RNA sequence: GUCAACUGUGAUUGAACAAGAGUUAGCCGCUCCUAAGGGAUAGCUGAAAAGUGUUUAAAGGGGUCCCCGUCUCAAAAGGGAAACAGGUUGAUAUUCCUGUGCCAAUAGUAUUAUGAGUUAGAUGGUAACAUAUAUAUAAAUGAACUCCUUUACAUAGGCUUUACACUCGGGGUGCGUUUUCUUUGCACUUUACCUUUAUAACAAACCUUGGAAUCAAUUUACUUGGAGAAGAGGUUCGUUGAACUCAAUUCAAAAAUUUGUUUUGUAGCAAUAGUAAUUCGUAAUUAUCCGAAGUGGUAAGGACUAUCCUUGAAAAAAGGAGGGAACGGCUUUGUGCUUUGCUACUCUUAAUACUUGUAUGAGCGUACCAACAACCGCAUCAGGUCUCCAAGGUUAACAGCCUCUGGUUAAAUAGAAAAAAGUAGGUAAGGGAAGUCGGCAAAAUAGAUCCGUAACUUCGGGAAAAGGAUUGGCUCUGAGGACAUUAAUGUUAACUCAGAACUGAAACGGACAAGGGGAAUCCGACUGUUUAAUUAAAACAUAGCAUUGUGAAAAGCCACAACUGGUAUUAAC
């Protein structure tokens, strides 16, 4: 059944810190554990393991990533850029 | 019941120290240090270990008879053999691949 | 120590010059069986007789000279 | 402890014989003695 | 009094750089005539975690251009970067992700990092993460370039000085805030002993030029000026102007 | 001896007996998945014995 | 031996005094390797003393003129060649003795024997991969040069497998209670390293086939699949270390050497060795040593899952591969090479003989205490001092209480008396904080199950809130599995739950264990930390906020006499 109106996947902090700093913390943690899908296969399966790594389970290949994503929108916008040249 | 002490001059529970109880056929509890547990042996392009290869540590993989060391085919224990075909495959298609490519270039 | 099964290999060890000692032994279990042990420097053999008249026999061929041992 | 340098335990047996009373036929023609307790060697 | 906080920090005691797990130097592949005359075709390997900074570090095989056989370096890793690309350095080397190019050769507008601040020095400037360098002009006679680190100055380098398509991984880095102290002793932990740190007016006279009293108050100005002598810079240091921004 | 031939007949569960909390007294994780392979058991005997369809017994 | 002094009483005792005696290793360590680091070499400074450690090095080695390339110390708990069992002394033992092994060396030359290959490099297998069983699995061409790997690694959580430990039942031995009851209570019923241990078993991985949606397989947990799943047949590593008819054997059915049935052996080591018994001499014999199972306390492993603005040493050493340098023996003209004549040769273990300095195992540690008297604390000081081993009952429990193994029954004294006072404790009628700066002290509470649970709240909590009820002993009832017979019929295991009677001085978490709570204010957000031997807090720290300097070796910030450094294995997130 349903644990929490809100908090989610903070709720591990417990009744500590500042509600605000909590949903900030969240929105990042979301982010964070997301599953990216693998441009290198076609399954959802791109972790992070460590802070810039991104490991996809079934290439057991390493895609060079952001702190809390597989992809920035700074590096997006550059790849663009240099894809029109 | 009985009770068990260390028998070979350092006695701290260190990872290579860990030790075994066992009874000897003079009815003593005894202690016994058994040796370390040792990795697998592993694929230079995969880094994941490879068929037939005993996990031996430097000192014991010195004294097996060879043909537990290693694979009769290829790149034997140091690639495996997922890596190996297609690596095959690899050096076959780019080979003809850049042929192709000069005889139209011209 | 290792365990012989072959009675011709036992034979073939027993002929050879560094095969010092012939080491027999006779026991009751429940009736009479015998073990027979060989000394060489690098190991020492046993073979398990199960048979009276086949380690009579055997103890009986053996070059005399080697060197008998009974534990009693 | 039960290991010792072979320098040390020379020495450790070089006191105890140092100890040793003075032999009783040479006063028919002592001061300064060790005793282990309360005399550490130190060295 | 005796020697303040800050100037122990310096003197190459017990603060001396967490050396033990780091994998080695950061520095691009020295400069010769095989990169200078054309391009070199490596191949990334891995990507390898560092205890030091944010960025990962990728691990960069060369096949040796006057021995045989492979030899590999450590370069800093651009986002989008992955394990099995091929890396290409020199002059004649293509604008694509992750290439190391002289700067000369960028179509303006590029984004780029590890800048070398003067030539074949194997970069140096824009090696933090999500940081980035723009190229914003080159002169009519060639020869320099203009480029603008991500401070806010702008900068004119030489042109035939490297860096690396592509903007520096592990961006947003200290967007999450670090909720609890342990995690900024885990921090610093893999760092230098830094921290925690102490306020300068809580400390005893004798320790610190701003302490003593008896309301922990300041009690002269706190910005003190270029000029000042070792032990006596404490608080705003040289500063053009106190209080909040605004452009 | 004796006293365990009793428990065994049941003799000394009751309430005020007991002393600790009842996830102690016996793990309820433990007695799940003692229950979950019991069910899986039954079901893998079904499918091989091919008294049930494949449909039907990953459904259940 | 012993009692001069000491052993705070006594003392024939003793860690005291005296006289002798005792420590045995190729395998256990050190010894070797590198780490945090140390000391030096090159420079350079400095009067020198020293401060620096490649900063203007003609510097340590490997191949056979080329290629590598600071030296050295720093681990008795990291890495690390190889050893176990029984016995034995007044005092040592993985060290002596007996047995069994293992590891490392093991030069040249000539013989011999061992198997390979040849008429300069074996085979099998569709594959994954497998293959030398010779007293001995020895031997399967390979240089330069390369490329790897093992060495070699965090934390958390569960799951699972084995080992040991513990327990139960049965047979056998001995002992015990034995008025009454007691097919009884207790003890003993042993098995090492070593044999690539032989095989089996099992978690994985991988292969051949196969071609998958009404998706499937599937774990406690989720994992996995057209980049090939399920299914079916395999190959391997790792656990394990005689599992399994395993091996040997027998007879029945086979092939110019298999499957089925029987007999053996604690699989060899292994019973000759241990242990419990039983007799006779006063050393010798005999008899025993094994059929089922459960609990899960320890430890290791396996497969895993999760956590990180933290990702968790290095080398010595060893191994594998790429590469394709080099290549019959004998006789002989001519200048290692060329052409003629001839065919058992090249490897490879082990043994042997002879020469070569004497041709097998270096040196060092090993007593005892490890605190209760062997240490430190001025001492036989209720202090302090690192690690492993972990039995039964009660129990959440390695808690507390009592018990077995083992240890002790001694503490810088004893007896007798019994008062004040002291101190460590109990307990109090009726009242219930009136005492006191102050409920300090003391008491009340407490274990569990079942209910019930507010203000307020950052919605997470508050919360065990508050507040109730129940709880013994006995005698039953219900609930929950595992197997195997051809739905029913059988064999068979635990402990936990739930319900009902009867019973008692209404008592039962009976001992031990074990929350006082509530209503508010002030300060500090929090967990954290601190004045060692007067202050633990409201002090300090902290995350967040905010500010400042600095684009780099002609900079910031900082150390140093100087040269030179540190931050920096760095670079505005």
């Amino acid at each position: 059944s349903r644990r929490t109106k809100k908090v989610g996947l903070t709720g591990k902090y417990g009744t500590r810190y500042g509600s605000s700093l909590r949903k900030q913390i969240k929105k990042i943690e979301l982010m964070q554990h997301a599953k990216y899908l693998c441009t290198f296969c076609g399954k959802t399966a791109t972790k992070r393991t460590c802070v810039g790594i991104w490991k996809c389970k079934k290439c057991k290949r390493k895609v060079c990533g952001g702190a809390w994503s597989l992809t920035t929108p700074a590096a997006v916008a550059a790849k663009s850029t240099i894809i029109r040249l | 019941a009985q009770r068990v002490h260390y028998r070979r001059h350092n006695h701290y529970n260190t990872k290579s120290n860990k030790v075994r109880p066992v009874r000897t056929p003079g009815g003593k509890l005894t202690i016994h240090v058994v040796k370390k547990k040792a990795g697998k042996p592993k694929c230079a392009d995969c880094k994941t270990a490879i068929q037939g290869v005993k996990a031996l540590r430097p000192a014991d993989n010195y004294r097996a008879r060879r043909k537990n060391r290693t694979v009769a085919r290829a790149y034997g224990g140091s690639i495996c053999a997922r890596c190996i075909r297609e690596r095959i495959m690899r050096a076959f298609l780019f080979e003809e691949q850049k042929c192709v490519r000069q005889v139209l270039k011209e | 120590p290792k365990q012989i099964t072959d009675i011709r290999k036992f034979l073939k060890i027993s002929r050879k010059p560094d095969t010092t000692a012939v080491i027999i032994m006779k026991k009751k279990s429940k009736t009479v069986i015998t073990k027979l042990k060989l000394r060489t420097k690098k190991y020492l053999y046993t073979m398990v007789f199960a048979d009276r008249k086949k380690a009579e026999r055997i103890e009986n061929s053996l070059l005399p000279s080697l060197k008998r041992i009974y534990y009693p | 402890g039960s290991i010792k340098r072979f320098r040390l335990k020379q020495r450790l047996g070089k006191c105890r014989r140092q100890n040793r009373p003075v032999p009783h036929w040479y006063r028919l023609k002592n001061t300064k003695r060790r005793h282990w307790r309360r005399t550490k060697l130190g060295l | 009094g005796r020697v303040i906080r800050g100037q122990r920090k310096g003197r190459g005691s017990i603060f001396k750089s967490h050396n033990h797990h780091r994998k080695g130097a950061a520095k691009l592949r020295h400069l010769d005539y095989c990169e200078k005359k054309g391009y070199i075709k490596g191949l990334v390997k891995d990507i390898i975690h560092d205890p030091g900074r944010g960025a990962p570090l990728a691990k960069v095989i060369f096949k040796r251009t006057e021995k045989y056989g492979k030899k590999e370096e450590l370069i800093i890793a651009s986002e989008g970067m992955f394990t099995g690309q091929y890396i290409s350095c020199g002059t004649k080397a293509p604008l694509s992700v992750g290439n190391i190019l002289p700067i000369g050769k960028m179509p303006e507008g590029t984004l780029i990092c590890n800048l070398e601040h003067r030539t074949g020095n194997r970069g140096t400037l824009v090696k933090a993460s999500g940081c980035y360098a723009t190229v914003v002009g080159q002169s009519e006679d060639g020869k320099k370039t203009k480029v603008r680190l991500p401070s806010g100055a702008k900068k004119t380098i030489d042109a035939k000085a490297r860096a690396m398509v592509g903007v520096v991984g592990a961006g947003g880095r200290i967007d999450k805030p670090i909720l609890k102290a342990g995690v900024a002793h885990h921090k610093y932990r893999v760092k230098r002993n830094c921290w925690p740190k102490v306020r300068g007016v809580a400390m005893n006279p004798v320790e610190h030029p701003h302490g003593g009293g008896n309301h922990q108050h300041i009690g002269h100005p706190s910005t003190v000026s270029r000029s000042a002598p070792a032990g006596q810079k404490v608080g705003l240091i040289a500063a053009r102007r106190t209080g909040l921004l605004r452009g | 001896r004796l006293y365990k031939l009793a428990k065994r007949k049941g003799r000394h569960m009751g309430i005020g007996k007991r002393k600790g909390t009842k996830n102690a007294r016996t793990n309820q994780k433990t007695l799940w998945i003692k229950r979950q392979r019991v069910l899986r058991r039954l079901l893998k005997r079904l499918r091989d014995s091919k008294k049930v369809d494949r449909h039907l017994y990953h459904s259940f």
